[PDB]
RNA sequence: CCCGGCGAGGGGAGUGAAAAAGAACCUGAAACCGUGUACGUACAAGCAGUGGGAGCACGCUUAGGCGUGUGACUGCGUACC
RNA sequence: GUGAAGAGGGAAACAACCCAGACCGCCAGCUAAGGUCCCAAAGUCAUGGUUAAGUGGGAAACGCGGAAGAU
RNA sequence: CACAGGUGGUCAGGUAGAGAAUACCAAGGCGCUUGAGAGAACUCGGGUGAAGGAACUAGGCAAAAUGGUGCC
RNA sequence: GCCAGGCUGUCUCCACCCGAGACUCAGUGAAAUUGAACUCGCUGUGAAGAUGCAGUGUACCCGCGGCAAGAUCUGCCGUGGGCGCUGGAGAACUGAGGGGGGCUGCUCCUAGUACGAGAGGACCGGAGUGGACGCAUCACUGGUGUUCGGGUUGUCAUGCCAAUGGCACUGCCCGGUAGCUAAAUGCGGAAGAGAUAAGUGCUGAAAGCAUCUAAGCACGAAACUUGCCCCGAGAUGAGUUCUCCCUGACCCUUUAAGGGUCCUGAAGGAACGUUGAAGACGACGACGUUGAUAGGCCGGGUGUGUAAGCGCAGCGAUGCGUUGAGCUAACCGGUACUAAUGAACCGUGAGGCUUAACCU
């Protein structure tokens, strides 16, 4: 109702850019080490976007050491600092779960050129 | 999460390629084992020469889980498959000095202080 | 000590400064004014009757209207009782806000589980009988945020009852 | 189960139910009045009111969409010409249901469903 | 003649000794199914009866405590071949 | 001797345990076995003894103990 | 029994099809004699699914994976 | 005949979805069995496990769905109709009693501490964190989501192209709204209290020693019960508290917990509708014009993905701007536009006798 909508919206920051699915993106994450905190950069490709209010989370996949690791980043969580788009893609598909099997050239995507 | 009789990917230079689970420890009448739990696995394939021989039975620990684990902030770490590294009851220090793929931040256990150094890719 | 009756609205997550997500269930806590007071001399025990909400005059039975008129307050959607902790007493018409829970840090939630149809033996005990619509209590829950001016209460975990249901939040007896 | 779900079962094949509702809507549009069971009448109203609401706006895409769920060129032509302007002022509630007792054949409840204007 | 559906069936009138003889037709019982009448039963445990038995209605000697309809309670009572 | 082919009363129930052989009816009295706190009809009756453990109200051989009995 | 069963021969189109098998249509015949209801547990016939393909069962018995052309 | 490998809910654990039965409404409708039934548990006996014998205890009467310990009956869980709690009615609870479980590993400081020649080495059970059970929830992890969207093979149809709809398991797939879901996350095995075995004890003889006891007279095990929640006054012993309604008349008799007639019809309920995260049918919750109860509508959100048409390019497949567009069931805030009308029925008209205290 109104109360829950107000509670959800009062904790929203208008800083996340609008990135299409399958678009390469970098994420800055705060990580706690020892008694301090530091920044970590994670580059990947957005596969699925599920923007349920403040519960908005997007899955970002990366290839490291020859293995695929996918992590879900919360759109508005304090843990996520900033989102930057480096390489722009274009796929006519909301979800990119199909590429888990593709590799090399097949996994690559074409430039948007919008 | 890992269940009984599940294949685990090998993330060490011990030469192992395919390892099968036989028994699950870490709790009486336990049905599943997490990433930070000790499991019992065997070996299916071994290199022609090395310290690991076919048929050996020894402990191991999962470094990566297909299902993944959650985070206090709601984040979830999911991997393309299950990866496990063999461990020994005595001389816990695994032979492998190199680990395939990244690792999570839950390896801060008392006996896992020597593995965080490895796996440079996070 | 004394619990208050509220209305479940929903549940979501709350983000902490350190970067921790915590489940929170949302309870609207309207001012639960007291209508009648029970005492040892007359009623045999110490208790106070609390009412909340509003009922349309047409849909309010005349006996209830007379009872509330004697209480000198508008008719609510229900009446509830809470045993006193042998502390300071209250008076009829004394509105009670959520401030009481602003310094407890531990509360218990009682409510009716969501109804369900016939359940099999495996579904029940892992015999068949009705499921849900039964009083159930979950204890040792810590309040996260309190908003007196908004009648909003956030409590960790999950509580019995879906959206639109009525529940009771009481100070945690166990500690 | 049974919690916050829409659509009465009307035990039948899903495609069979869809065709049944298409026929019901076509008949109601053609004759502006039907004499059918209440359980079916409710979902008939729920499925037909969107059609008339869409028909209130005239456009090639709207006509194609109406024909997609109607499959009757004459019925589609009847739309956008008479019903659209007739109920232009009104927003929603384009149908009314009046009970007329229980069906004698099998004691099944039955009622009339007709447009608000229905004439003139 | 009327109700009924221009049916089946029923209700009047008439004939008929009689229609409590109507073609399902002399005489018409119990098992079985219904209404009404009078009584008992919803705190009360077992071959369901036998004696005691207040109470509940009718007619009687117009009371005089009589019979019929029921049996709350109570002692006893573990079917036939 | 009983049942077979004999009822009735007592032993809480019970066919072989005790008294006792029913012609029928009666709102009468007296007895056999068994009882006389109640349940249930009778003495909370008298005299002289044992009992402190509910042994009574289940138990042998053996030095009060032995003694452990059935949802 | 208007039963769910058996009953001998002939007539044998179009589309994509090696095919009279396969799926929809031509002429033709039918909606099969109880219908409608929120659609519970449970039974029967099926579909999807995270960690696995045999760790339940004496038992790969149901189900599920592939289902070809020429060459390196 | 055998081996190595891939391959599915056979399973850990099953979760969800689509159809026919299972339940109700209107009608047809037979069987096996049947001495009669007012068809309880326990103990003892019995031709020997007793619904029927002796003793004891519980249970209002009658229905609906299954679990099958013995689907007619006995028995269990849930839920209904009638009845009384004594004028009637609506709510809130005390509570005689009843359901159940009280499990368990690792680490931290305590602490390398007391004690102990040294070696050796805790009580601690205070904090954090696992395993198994139950309860709660869908925001998160996902599964389902044949009612939403898109890709695509064949065929038919809309007079034909384009564009659409049906069939082929939902035709085959890719995603997914809401609900349900565990593999996901919140909590619990309390603390404290009473009685406690062993054991630990202040003074203490009889019997100038001694002793848990003879006199005065104290703690205590994870064993047991409360403490923890849930049902519960059908607890017929039928409870306690609050509030509301009825304040008429007349006649007769077998003259009293009597009967009858006219008027009255209170509060409340049921009756019917919208219906629900309530439901097999009952029942329960919100509303019924003095309204957001259901449908539709507006806007948002989610999902899917660049709809058709238009003009350009490739003589064709197709792409380009229109267009992050079109559509969107179950989600959210409003909207009376539509459907819940005025009403009828039951439920009454001062509440039985006795006793004790009050003003009369």
């Amino acid at each position: 109702s109104n109360i829950i909508k107000q509670l959800e919206q009062e904790q929203m920051k208008q800083d996340v850019p609008s990135f299409r699915p399958g678009d390469t993106v970098e994420v800055k994450v705060w990580v706690v080490e020892g008694s301090k905190k530091r920044l970590q950069a994670f580059e990947g490709v957005v596969i699925a976007i599920r923007n349920r209010g403040l519960h908005s989370a997007f899955t970002v996949r990366k290839i490291s050491n020859g293995e695929g690791v996918e992590r879900v980043f919360q759109t508005h969580s304090p843990v996520v600092d900033s989102i930057s788009v480096k390489r722009r893609g274009a796929v006519r598909k909301a979800k990119l779960y199909y590429l888990r099997e593709r590799t090399g050239k097949a996994a690559r995507i074409k430039e948007r050129l919008n | 999460m890992i269940q009984e009789q599940t294949m685990l990917n090998v993330a060490d230079n011990s030469g192992a390629r395919r390892v099968m689970c036989i028994k699950v420890l870490g709790g009486s009448h336990r049905r599943y084992a997490g990433v930070g739990d000790i499991i019992k696995i065997t070996i299916k394939e071994a290199i022609p020469r090395g310290k690991v021989k076919k048929g050996d039975v020894l402990k191991a620990v999962v470094v990566r889980t297909k299902k993944g684990v959650r985070r206090p902030d709601g984040s979830v770490i999911r991997f393309d498959g299950n990866a496990c590294v063999l461990l020994n009851n005595n001389s816990e220090q695994p032979i492998g000095t190199r680990i395939f793929g990244p690792v999570t931040r839950e390896l801060r256990s008392e006996k896992f202080m020597k593995i965080i150094s490895l796996a440079p890719e996070v | 000590m004394i619990g208050l009756v509220g209305k479940k609205v929903g549940m979501t997550r709350i983000f902490t400064e350190d970067g921790v997500s915590i489940p929170v269930t949302v309870i609207e806590v309207e001012a639960n004014r007291v209508t009648q007071v029970k005492d040892l001399a007359n009623d045999g025990y110490r208790a106070i009757q609390v009412t909340t909400g509003a009922k349309k005059a047409n849909r309010v039975t005349k006996p209830e209207a007379g009872h509330f008129a004697k209480a000198g307050v508008e008719a609510g959607r229900g009446l509830w009782e809470f045993r006193l902790a042998e502390g300071e007493e209250f008076t009829v018409g004394q509105s009670i806000s959520v401030e009481l829970f602003a310094d407890v840090k531990k509360v218990d939630v009682t409510g009716t589980s969501k109804g369900k149809g016939f359940a099999g033996t495996v579904k029940r005990w892992n015999m068949a009988g009705q499921m849900g619509n039964e009083r159930v209590t979950v204890q040792s829950l810590d309040v996260v945020r309190v908003d007196a001016e908004r009648n909003l209460l956030l409590v960790k975990g999950a509580v019995p009852g879906a959206t639109g249901s009525d529940l009771i939040v009481k100070p945690a007896v166990k500690a | 189960m049974r919690h916050r779900k829409s659509g009465r079962q009307l035990n039948r094949n899903s495609s069979h139910r869809q065709a049944m509702f298409r026929n019901m809507a076509g008949s109601l549009v053609r004759h502006e009045i039907i004499k059918t069971t209440l359980p079916k009448a409710k979902e008939l109203r729920r499925v037909v009111e969107p059609l008339i609401t869409l028909a209130k706006t005239d456009s090639v895409a709207n006509r194609r969409l109406a024909f997609a769920r109607t499959r009757d060129n004459e019925i589609v032509a009847k739309l956008f010409n008479e019903l659209g302007p007739r109920f232009a002022s009104r927003a929603g509630g384009y149908t009314r249901i009046l009970k007329c007792g229980f069906r004698a054949g099998d004691n099944a409840p039955m009622a009339y469903i007709e447009l608000v204007d229905r004439s003139e």
